[PDB]
């Protein structure tokens, strides 16, 4: 299963 | 034994027209699970392996979801790394994540992973801890500062501790059949005449799963490098893997050299002499 | 960075003349992953050629696997051409089935 929301850079 | 979950993705601008290529996949050991590609019909989450297929509909409209905001992600960093490193609007650049985490023999977590690049270099990467950042750069330190204020360790020790453990482990279970099978390497030597007195003595080892292994010749029960060439371990294209490892020897010597080979599947590694 | 690319052309069984069989080229180790790969049979581009999904190893280099079916024969040579930002012309790797 994948991480959901990601922070961007 | 130990197992993984993986994720791998790959965004690679375009300039000339429209939005990056972005090819996401999925593993669980050496198996290939999911797949993402831009460039696909789909642009759903598919699957790759027999045992995912049995996963709902909120299961896949959740992974096309998840994985089409990382791919809007990767996009948005492309821009913000173009401004951090003063680059010109013309060129392609790649970015690469990679993140999952590794599982003991009794299954419980051991380590997890988040790392970037750019451009085929580390960026930033989550340490062992789960707590703190390595930085490469001074572009990166920026992101660094960012991410500590932004509490996003503490979510990636979360996922990385529960949810990446609990679905490795239902994907083990779902997958038994494949994934806790381990296919010892099927073994043998062939023999290559270099002139009339010289030959190469070559030690296969086929159709093996997972792919890590050791192949290590002696030569009268003591290790030997010269004169050997060891390929690169390989995919077969059904799943599992090969490799070989050589050495020149003077004919009519054979004897001499033995081949060990080291695998997860032998409960004690191999010992193979060429068939005069 | 750029690296270019290790090549390997292989077959997935141990070839017979005459049986069936998969004929693969393992490309690795290089950066970008923007890559030109044809299997040849005879000099001559084969066309039913599939490959995996562009993933990568721990250095961040990227590595594909191209795959095609095929049948060993006395007289076919067979091959693997590759083209990558870091090589001046293709690169042409012959088949040996001892390999
Ligand atoms: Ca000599
Ligand atoms: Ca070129």
């Amino acid at each position: 299963l994948l991480l959901d929301r990601l922070n961007q850079l | 034994g130990s197992h993984s979950m993986r994720y791998f993705f790959t965004s690679v601008s375009r300039p000339g027209r429209g939005e990056p290529r972005f090819i996401a996949v999925g593993y669980v050991d050496d198996t290939q699970f999911v797949r993402f590609d831009s460039d696909a019909a789909s642009q759903r989450m598919e699957p790759r392996a027999p045992w995912i297929e049995q996963e709902g509909p909120e299961y896949w409209d959740g992974e096309t979801r998840k994985v089409k905001a990382h791919s809007q992600t990767h996009r948005v960093d492309l821009g913000t790394l173009r401004g951090y490193y003063n680059q010109s609007e013309a060129g392609s650049h790649t970015v690469q994540r990679m993140y999952g985490c590794d599982v003991g023999s009794d299954w419980r977590f051991l380590r997890g992973y988040h790392q970037y690049a750019y451009d085929g270099k580390d960026y930033i990467a989550l340490k062992e801890d789960l707590r703190s950042w390595t930085a490469a750069d001074m572009a990166a330190q920026t992101t660094k500062h960012k991410w500590e204020a932004a509490h996003v360790a503490e979510q990636l020790r979360a996922y990385l501790e529960g949810t990446c453990v609990e679905w490795l482990r239902r994907y083990l279970e779902n997958g038994k059949e494949t994934l806790q099978r381990t296919d010892a390497p099927k073994t043998h030597m062939t023999h290559h005449a270099v002139s009339d007195h010289e030959a190469t003595l070559r030690c296969w080892a086929l159709s093996f799963y997972p792919a890590e292994i050791t192949l290590t010749w002696q030569r009268d029960g003591e290790d030997q490098t010269q004169d050997t060439e060891l390929v690169e371990t390989r995919p077969a294209g059904d799943g599992t893997f090969q490799k070989w490892v050589a050495v020149v020897v003077p004919s009519g010597q054979e004897q001499r050299y033995t081949c060990h080979v080291q695998h997860e599947g032998l409960p004690k590694p191999l010992t193979l002499r060429w068939e005069p | 960075i750029q690296r270019t690319p290790k090549i390997q052309v292989y077959s997935r069984h141990p070839a017979e003349n005459g049986k069936s069989n998969f004929l693969n080229c393992y490309v690795s180790g290089f950066h970008p992953s923007d890559i030109e790969v044809d299997l040849l049979k005879n000099g001559e581009r084969i066309e039913k050629v599939e490959h995996s999904d562009l993933s990568f190893s721990k250095d961040w280099s990227f590595y594909l696997l191209y795959y095609t079916e095929f049948t060993p024969t006395e007289k076919d040579e067979y091959a693997c051409r590759v083209n990558h930002v870091t090589l001046s012309q293709p690169k042409i790797v012959k088949w040996d089935r001892d390999m």
